[PDB]
RNA sequence: GUUUUCGUUGUUUUUU
């Protein structure tokens, strides 16, 4: 019954036609991808030493805000699950940055490229700093001036956006359906008229404008929805879609497993 | 089982301030002086002036916690096209033959001016109002 | 210049426009005076910019001429209690109290004099997407 | 910037907020009740023009006694392909549903205040007392006992 | 007729005047001429007149007790330091006031 | 300083089950499901699918209070169907629908590229 | 004081584009035009950089103790 | 300190006994005190930065005494004017105002959810108001479900009919909403209110659970509808401002004719009130009439959908003159019961000539906040606001002094087994408490 | 010191509003409850507890 | 001379909320002190519910002493007060 | 107890991989302070 | 600053007077005791030496 | 080994 028709797809985004499904189901899946997608971000930030002008916790926070290539996050265990004393390579990853500005004048702009995958549960393609482009140094991290050195060693761990928004893989995920308010699910505010005062939905083309004399059908229901699946770059919009679906599926399977086991 | 029946031509329809619902004035074409006022959802059952409407009232539609109506079961409503569940909040004992039976359908009101015998059977508590087409 | 007492014995033009005797009908604007009781005017001075009668804190409000004066006074008093960037040498200074916004933003709606006040240069807040609504009865 | 002090009721996650057709959720929600009570018209003008600039990419003057009309701002916004009065359809984030009305929605400059919550939290069961009267000492900083 | 200034006894007997319903806004003259209880009556009347002038209502019994309390001895016990402290009640209270 | 832990939003404590059943004596064949570590995402999804079932008399869920990762639902399947079986039926139905959409999206992503 | 890593509202990473955005500014390209170049449509994103204030340099201006 | 334990509850200033209460503990994380939104009314507080105080019992007799005496439900009614003090407020109040709108329809599953939102629900779902073609429920139905049984109410709003052509008036039977739109006049703190009768009949616990369920369902429905407000709500159509301007012109003409009247020594003298004072009174009355007519015309122009109009009708916040000043005209300025004076010699401002008397020339505002304020009217408004704030600051302290003196005046008086009212000395005050 | 006075087993903080709370109920920060305590006799009905 | 005879107990036969609560607290404290219970305890481990139960059953073995303003006292037995 | 006032880190549990110090060790149960959070938590000796 | 003292409430001093026109901030003022008395230089007020 | 303590009085500021 469920249907998919990609209108526009991209690495970061997937914009598709999801129809023949429920409003509640679409919202639940959107929530699944947005919050219920485990990912990997800088978590344990540890300073061997610092000389910059910013609060160590501030830098740590900005570091956590860094999306990391998380293709194989599906594979690496949560740190909590692993029984090894302290961490091991199979339950966390080791990166390091260590930037120094030399020269009495100037300012060394530390970049995420300076972050480097020191370790990680190889050969998992994880822990790689995400970048628009290889020539793209990445996100500007820090500015080091005369006699300002920076040495740090961090540890990241797989987690979910529910735990902290840094794990949010999707930069944004919109939603709509029935742009013409055919279902009349909203009352349009206006002074003279909603029509001449309200713009038109970008997806309005997909649904005809209701006829003037057409009588309202109270059997009308939300069927065709509209979507664009943005990713912050740590993962692909297609991978994000599939992995969120798989996470919902695993949650349901676990729920039914509990249904049978508790009985 | 119809506790009352009559057909009414809508003298006037009044949306007024409300839009989904119109207050209507109709006189029984079968018998004058039976002044019926009723409140009905415009969209869920649109109408217009001078519409002749069958009107019927029965205390039970079975031919207590409400449940979705199984399509298997039948009902006197199966013959009708707009049905409400209501409550009898004022069965007026008015003039010699002016009996004003007022029924509230969870907010929807109705003024039923007419003969006592026409409304003598209608001294009830919860009455279903049944309208054809 | 004019002191308080000198202000009395003079006639000022509350706007540069008002100097020239004028000769329309917009519902989205304030209303200017009639000025017809005296067919002749001999103006002496003009208001450079009338909005300069404010205080430093008072001027931060946008369109203060559209809210109630007590609200303006409250905002004026409180603004001095919102945290933000006040100095650059903070790190060297050893002060008992010091709190700073991570990312102060120059307000989207900014008044003119703020340039003189460097507030855009030294902002103490952030512009945030907001919704004016009753969502979960917890916003009361 | 209009005497509209407010304390944090509760925070909602990205999904938890209601969302626009564009997917934009408000950073913060406020009570419509205050506006009619407080007549913060300049507040609405501020949020409107803030949205206008953000869409348009510039910084607008907020000087009072300036004839910048709200109707002109509405013209500009409608030109921007947006509801002239800032109303935007918004959806239940919990179910994805439309919301039966449309929402005045936009940005606004806001300010955090020194009176943080734990600045004031205090309790006392037993401890320092005034030697002179053997009564609980004063001052939250000093294990103050509620007078 | 509504008069400016108050001269109770003189006006009441004036010809053309209802001496039996003549009223003064000053309860002091009521005590002077109309003794204690009528003074309490005018007292409460004016009290409520001011209190309910807004239209707001308060349960009668409370104001009744109030006016009663201050008429206990048979004269005016003005609500100030002197009258309350002049009370013969426990020193530990009157001093505390 | 009294704020609860963030990581517990999804961690189920061992002593408590992920789900808890309770029959609703007040009406026939009605149960009560106490939930842990779940929100509208699963609640509404299961609720809608079940509400589409014909053999259900009543079904409704609510979150007692946002601060707690636990909510409740009151199901009543008509006499033939005990609530638990309709619940697992909805579980399997959503499972198959999600798998269908999953394979469909696989196909559409493959073809689009 | 520095560019935010992400967009508070949606969480779009924004810090990298700052230097590029500043370059766009160098040639006086209109704020809206440059914003459009950066493919930053949502004013939830546009707002910060449109009114983002950067002042780390003032800290660099200060002679570091070492 | 375990949950549900009775504890004290005290806020300041403690003007009257309702200023404090005792509550059952419900511990949660986070470091703030959480209050059911109805409790605020007697506490007359908002979340603009208000603190709180509490005290914990350390004995059982104290615990029993609190539980049995300071139980908040016991104090629902206020002997102050022998009426309820709390009431349904703010989001809940305006929301319920809209629930009771005649053309209100609710879907099956949605009704299922609300019915589940009541922990005091019978477990028996009501039948829908409409059964064909689509089964639907009205918000009145759910509200009635919340209400307990055996309850009754009527109120004839303005001499209306049972048919309620305006949807006004109200009637409840067995707790079943028969008709009407619920409002403050119904569910506020007013006397006799639904809440009041619930207290009287079903005692404290039932009436408190009533508030709880009302909040639950009202807020849940609102959530699933949402409500907001926009700037457009405060602006009218062009023709309305045209009429307002014509009215303003007519009023200013009236004032100018009054001026020509008085200046030629022709204006009649008011009783005990001078020609200057009569002139001032006539001018003030003219300006009041002008603003009243203007705001009336504006309000009449308003559409029912207007969130401002919805809000004033709900009344949980806002008032008519709020609309008048917001949109139509702030109006005439008043200071110490008079107009703006000549703080400068023979004139209030240097920007005006000497010896002018036009309404604006002595503190009339014609614009509104939407129209913005010219500097002179801005300053007059600022003067008025400073005056009012000063008066509030003075009044609060002086009234506090008066209250302190009074409470010291009557701190010992008691009613006794005899029913008499005697002091600590035993001197009877009243032969019978309230004579009753 | 005699009418008014500082009293132990007393706490102060900001108020909060909650539709999900009962009228007589109140939301108490947990740390406060842990800090505060109620002396209570050791009885048979709670000895194990 | 100090008490008043049982016959002239002119006071109302109801129990004042004051005396009611005093009785409840006193009984709850007594039982909390391991006082023998004049009713049964099923699961009401807390004193106060037991005290309220014993009150409703009117099985509380205490006597009021109502000091009149004159000073005279009259003694009312817990069991005879009309619980409302 | 001289086994206190020393750097201690967690091997297993909900906060696996966090540095901390020991303050109170009444008996057979150790309470530990943490660095990133301004909180002190209990934990059995063996973790 | 207004060194008039708080002895005697009065209204003239705290009240705003037309003769501050363009001299002190009309809106900004303290609250309660200090309200209406302490003032602030308007943006164009200048002090003679 | 149980055990065990920090000041005042003012001022000014705001906090409702
Ligand atoms: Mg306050
Ligand atoms: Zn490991
Ligand atoms: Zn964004």
């Amino acid at each position: 019954e469920p249907k998919v028709n990609i209108i526009n797809a991209q690495d970061d985004e997937v914009e598709l036609m999801l129809s023949d499904v429920n409003l509640s189901l679409a919202n639940s899946l959107r929530r699944t991808m947005l919050a219920e997608v485990p990912t990997l971000a800088i978590d344990l930030v540890e300073i061997k030493m610092n000389t910059s002008v910013l609060a160590d916790e501030f830098i740590s926070h900005r570091l956590g805000l860094i999306p990391l290539v998380s293709e194989d996050v599906e594979e690496m265990k949560y740190s909590r699950d692993c029984t090894c004393e302290d961490y091991c390579d199979e339950c966390s990853v080791v990166l390091e940055l260590s930037a120094r500005h030399e020269g009495e004048e100037g300012t060394t702009d530390v970049y995420s490229s300076s972050l480097i995958k020191v370790s990680g549960p190889g050969n998992l393609n994880v822990g790689e700093p995400v970048r628009r482009d290889d020539y793209d140094q990445g996100i500007l991290l820090c500015k080091l001036r005369n006699h300002q050195e920076l040495n740090i060693r961090c540890i990241a761990k797989k987690g979910i956006a529910k735990e902290h928004a840094k794990w949010s893989p999707c930069s944004a995920i919109a939603f709509e359906y029935d742009p013409h308010n055919k279902l009349k699910h909203t009352d349009f505010w206006f002074e003279v008229d909603a029509k001449k005062e309200w713009p038109d939905s970008k997806y309005a083309t997909w649904e005809e404008p209701p006829k003037p004399g057409e009588v309202f059908d109270y059997k009308a229901k939300p069927n065709r929805f509209y979507m664009t699946v943005e990713t912050t770059g740590s993962l692909k919009a297609n991978q994000v879609f599939s992995r969120g679906i798989k996470t919902l599926q695993e949650k349901l399977a676990n729920v039914l497993f509990e249904l049978e086991n508790s009985r | 089982s119809a506790l009352f029946d009559d057909i009414f031509t809508v003298q006037t329809v009044d949306n007024g301030r409300y839009n989904k619902v119109s207050r209507i004035i109709g006189i029984s074409t079968t018998n004058s002086a039976i002044k019926l006022t009723l409140d009905i959802n415009n969209e869920m059952f649109p109408v217009s002036q001078d519409d002749s409407l069958t009107v019927t009232l029965a205390n039970s539609l079975s031919l207590k916690s409400w449940r979705p109506p199984k399509p298997t079961d039948k009902s006197l409503a199966d013959d009708y096209d707009y049905v409400m569940f209501g409550t009898v909040y004022k069965f007026e004992e008015g003039d010699e033959d002016k009996i004003k039976v007022y029924v509230s359908f969870g907010g929807l009101l109705m003024c039923l001016e007419g003969g006592y015998k026409s409304l003598a059977s209608l001294k009830q508590d919860n009455l279903y109002i049944l309208i054809r087409r | 210049y004019v002191d308080g007492e000198e202000e009395e014995t003079i006639m000022i033009a509350m706007t540069p426009e008002d100097l020239q005797t004028r000769s329309l009908n917009d519902t989205a604007k304030r209303i200017k005076p009639e000025m017809s009781t005296s067919s002749h005017h001999t103006f002496t001075h003009c208001e450079i910019h009338p909005s300069m009668i404010l205080g430093v804190a008072a001027s931060i409000i946008p369109f203060p001429d559209h809210n109630q004066s007590p609200r303006n006074t409250y905002q004026s008093a409180m603004g001095k209690q919102a945290m933000g960037v006040f100095l650059t040498n903070y790190n060297v200074r050893m002060d008992t109290m010091a709190n700073i916004l991570y990312y102060p933003q120059k307000p989207l709606a900014k008044t003119q004099a703020m340039e003189y006040l460097k507030f855009r240069e030294l902002p103490a807040g952030q512009n945030a997407i907001v919704a004016i609504a009753c969502y979960s009865g917890y916003n009361q | 910037r209009h005497g509209q002090k407010g304390t944090i009721g509760v925070t909602y996650r990205h999904e938890d907020m209601p969302f626009s057709a564009e997917g934009i959720v408000p950073d913060l929600i406020i009570n419509p009740h205050a506006i009619p009570s407080r007549m913060t018209v300049a507040h609405l003008i501020e949020c409107l023009l803030s949205k206008v600039g953000s869409i348009r990419g510039y910084e607008g003057d907020a000087t009072p006694f300036t004839d910048l009309t709200v109707d002109a701002v509405s013209n500009l916004l409608r030109d921007n392909g947006y509801q002239s009065r800032g109303f935007e359809v918004m959806y239940n984030g919990h179910t994805g549903k439309k919301l039966m009305a449309q929402v005045f929605f936009g940005p606004t400059y806001y300010q955090r205040l020194r009176h943080m919550v734990d600045d004031k939290i205090h309790a006392r069961a037993r401890g320092p007392v005034q030697v002179l009267t053997r009564q609980p000492v004063e001052g939250r900083s000093r294990d103050g006992g509620l007078r | 007729l509504e008069t400016d200034g108050i001269n109770l006894a003189e006006v009441m007997a004036v010809p053309g005047v209802d001496s039996s319903r003549t009223y003064s806004n000053s309860f002091v003259e009521i005590l002077s001429v109309l003794g204690i209880e009528a003074t309490r009556s005018s007292l409460y009347k004016e009290i409520l007149n001011v209190i309910a002038f807004d239209g707001s209502y308060v349960n009668y019994r409370h104001m009744a007790l109030l006016v009663d309390v201050m008429t206990s001895r048979g004269y005016l016990m003005a609500i100030t330091r002197h009258g309350i402290n002049r009370a013969d009640t426990g020193a530990l209270m009157r001093c505390s006031f | 300083m009294n704020a609860p832990d963030r990581f517990e939003l999804f961690i189920l404590p061992d002593d408590v089950p992920k789900l808890k059943i309770t029959p609703d004596s007040r009406v026939p064949n009605c149960i009560i499901i106490k939930f842990e570590r779940e929100d509208h995402t699963l609640a509404n999804l299961l609720r809608e699918e079940l509400a589409l079932y014909p053999d259900v008399t009543f079904v409704a869920y609510k979150v007692e209070h946002p601060l707690f990762a636990n909510f409740v639902m009151r199901l009543q399947t008509e006499e033939g169907t005990r609530p638990k079986q309709a619940l697992e039926r909805a579980c399997a139905s959503i499972i198959n629908k999600l798998k269908t959409l999953d394979h469909k999206f696989n196909e559409e992503w493959n073809i689009k590229n | 004081m520095i560019i935010p890593v992400r967009c508070f509202s949606c969480g779009k990473v924004v810090g990298d584009k700052w230097d590029a955005y500043l370059r766009l500014l160098e040639e006086g390209k209109q704020e809206g035009d440059a914003l459009d170049e950066l493919k930053l449509k949502r004013y939830c994103c546009r707002r910060m950089v449109l009114t983002h204030v950067d002042l780390i340099e003032k800290f660099l201006r200060y002679n570091p103790l070492e | 300190l375990m949950d549900d334990d009775p504890v004290l509850f005290n806020r300041q200033p403690s003007l009257h006994k309702m200023s404090m209460m005792a509550h059952r503990v419900k511990v949660m994380p986070y470091s703030t005190f959480r209050l059911n939104l109805s409790v605020t009314s007697p506490y007359n507080a908002d979340f603009d930065g208000d603190e709180m105080n509490l005290h914990v019992p350390q004995s059982e007799e104290t615990r029993a005494e609190l539980s049995q005496l300071c139980a908040v439900p016991l104090q629902i009614v206020s002997p102050q004017s022998n009426k309820p003090v709390m009431g349904i407020v703010q989001d809940t109040l305006c929301g319920v105002r809209k629930m009771t709108l005649r053309d209100t329809f609710i879907e099956y599953e949605q009704v299922m959810n609300m019915l589940f939102w009541v922990p005091s629900w019978d477990g028996v779902v009501p039948q829908p108001a409409i059964l064909k073609p689509k089964p639907l429920w009205t918000g009145k139905q759910l509200l009635s479900i919340a209400i307990p049984s055996g309850i009754h109410l009527q109120r004839t709003d303005g001499g209306n009919s049972l048919l309620s052509p305006k949807d006004n008036g109200m009637l409840i039977v067995d707790g079943k909403v028969m008709f009407g739109v619920v409002d403050k006049k119904t569910v506020g703190s007013g006397g006799g209110g639904l809440i009041h009768t619930v207290m009287r009949e079903k005692g404290p616990k039932i009436c408190a659970e009533l508030f709880g369920n009302i909040q639950k369902v009202v807020n849940y429905w609102l959530l699933h509808n949402g409500f907001s407000i926009g700037i457009g709500d405060a602006i009218a159509d062009a023709s309305t401002m045209k009429e307002i301007t014509h009215a303003i012109s007519s009023a200013k003409e009236q004032v100018q004719e009054i001026i020509y009247k008085a200046q030629h020594n022709e204006l009649e003298l008011k009783p005990g009130m001078t020609l200057r004072e009569s002139f001032e009174g006539e001018v003030s009355r003219t300006l009041n009439d002008a603003r009243d007519s203007a705001g009336r015309s504006a309000e009449m122009n308003l559409k029912d959908l207007n969130n401002v109009k919805q809000m004033v009708s709900a009344g949980s916040k806002g008032s008519f003159i709020n609309i008048a000043q917001m949109s139509a005209c702030v109006g005439q300025q008043m200071v110490e019961g008079k107009r703006i004076a000549f703080g400068f010699a023979d004139r209030s401002l240097p920007h005006f000539t000497k010896d002018d008397f036009s309404p604006e020339s002595k503190g009339f505002v014609e614009n509104s906040y939407l129209r913005g304020l010219t500097p002179q009217e801005f300053f007059f408004h600022a003067m008025a606001g400073r005056e009012g704030l000063i008066d509030t600051a003075v009044k609060t302290a002086e009234t506090g002094y008066i209250q302190r003196r009074l409470v010291k005046a009557l701190e010992d008086i008691m009613v006794h087994y005899d029913g008499t009212t005697r002091n600590s000395l035993g001197d009877i005050i009243q032969f019978l408490y309230g004579e009753d | 010191n005699l009418m008014g006075k500082r009293v132990d087993f007393s706490a102060r903080t900001v108020i909060s509003g909650d539709p999900n709370l009962e009228l007589d109920q109140v939301g108490v920060p947990i740390s406060i409850a842990k800090t505060l305590s109620y002396p209570e006799t050791v009885t048979q009905y709670n000895i194990h507890r | 001379e100090l008490a008043i005879l049982k016959e002239e107990r002119t006071t109302t036969p109801y129990l004042t909320k004051y005396e009611r609560a005093r009785i409840l607290g006193t009984r709850a404290l007594q039982i909390s002190m391991n006082a023998p219970v004049l009713v049964d305890i099923e699961g009401e481990t807390d004193p106060l519910q037991i005290a309220m139960k014993e009150l409703s059953q009117r099985k509380i073995p205490l006597v009021i002493r109502r000091y009149l303003p004159d000073g005279s006292y009259e003694d009312w037995g817990c069991d005879e007060l009309i619980v409302d | 107890d001289p086994t206190l006032n020393k750097t201690v880190k967690i091997r297993q549990g909900g906060y696996k991989g966090k540095i901390g110090i020991v303050k109170e060790a009444n008996g057979d149960r150790f309470r530990v302070e943490l660095h990133n959070p301004n909180k002190t938590i209990p934990i059995p000796c063996s973790f | 600053n207004t060194p008039i003292g708080r002895d005697g409430k009065l209204a003239k001093p705290r009240q705003l007077h037309n003769t501050h026109w363009g001299l002190v901030c009309p809106a900004e003022t303290p609250e309660g005791q200090a309200c209406g008395l302490v003032k602030n230089l308007s943006l164009l007020s200048g002090i003679s030496i």
